[PDB]
């Protein structure tokens, strides 16, 4: 599962520059007052350099 | 943490803390408070934490 | 009339005019099946041939 | 759009009465002003600000409404107990239903 791919860190991941994922990722990543907190993890896969 | 800044206290309706504001951003861009800061919590300490 | 894996999001129903969705929109992830572990020879394999 | 010279005897006879009235354009691109203040402040202050939105007017034309409103209800910015005015001299029955 995603969840399962988000905790994990071992095999990285991510997405095309710009796209509409990437900044819906980037909107879910820093919303604090978000119920599930998995994004904010993988915007921190994401976000890298 | 949020919520919470340090602060001390002083003697009700006096002028000092109306002009200190600006005085504390000047010893925040000098890095006073960094040199205290290096003095009282020194980053090369007896023990690594 | 405008047609493609287009989604629909209320920054663009400001200025077009959708219509009820035809299918969902779904978030996925490509991933490398993990080949076999098995084989005949695993029992000699600890030592090189 | 809004000639804010309507809301401007207003925006004095409130204030001898002493609210805290706050202003703010709505931009032409809302999503990237809702992500801009979460990339711009403090956890201390979005709590606060979280706590001005509960009591709003919205002076503006619908489909920007239904834009708008569909954006700060999604992102939960708003609970379950929040008042916003909407205020026009036109809104279609259509539109009072969405």
């Amino acid at each position: 599962s995603l969840q399962d791919l988000s905790k994990q860190t071992e095999i990285p991941y991510g997405t095309v520059l710009d796209s509409a994922v990437y900044e819906h990722v980037r909107m879910k990543g820093l919303n604090p007052f978000e119920r599930d907190s998995m994004y904010s993890q993988m915007w921190w896969m994401i976000n890298r350099s | 943490v949020a919520d919470r800044g340090y602060g001390i206290a002083l003697q009700h309706g006096s002028p000092y803390r109306d002009v200190f504001s600006q005085r504390i951003l000047e010893l925040q861009q000098n890095g006073d408070m960094d040199i205290l800061k290096h003095k009282w919590w020194p980053k090369n300490g007896q023990c690594d934490l | 009339i405008g047609i493609s894996a287009l989604t629909i999001t209320p920054d663009r129903e400001n200025v077009v005019d959708f219509t009820t969705r035809y299918m969902d929109y779904s978030v996925g992830v490509l991933l490398r099946r993990a080949e076999k572990t098995v084989d005949m020879f695993a029992c000699l394999a600890p030592f090189d041939l | 759009e809004y000639d804010i010279r309507g809301i401007q005897e207003f925006l004095d006879k409130v204030s001898q009465q002493g609210m805290d009235v706050a202003l703010q354009k709505v931009e032409n691109n809302i999503n990237k002003m809702i992500t801009t203040l979460f990339d711009t402040m403090r956890i201390e202050e979005l709590n606060r600000y979280r706590d001005t939105l509960r009591r709003a007017i919205l002076v503006m034309n619908p489909a920007t409404a239904k834009s708008f409103i569909t954006e700060v209800v999604e992102t939960n910015l708003v609970a379950f107990d929040c008042h916003w005015i909407i205020i026009n001299e036109e809104i279609n029955d259509v539109d009072v239903q969405e």
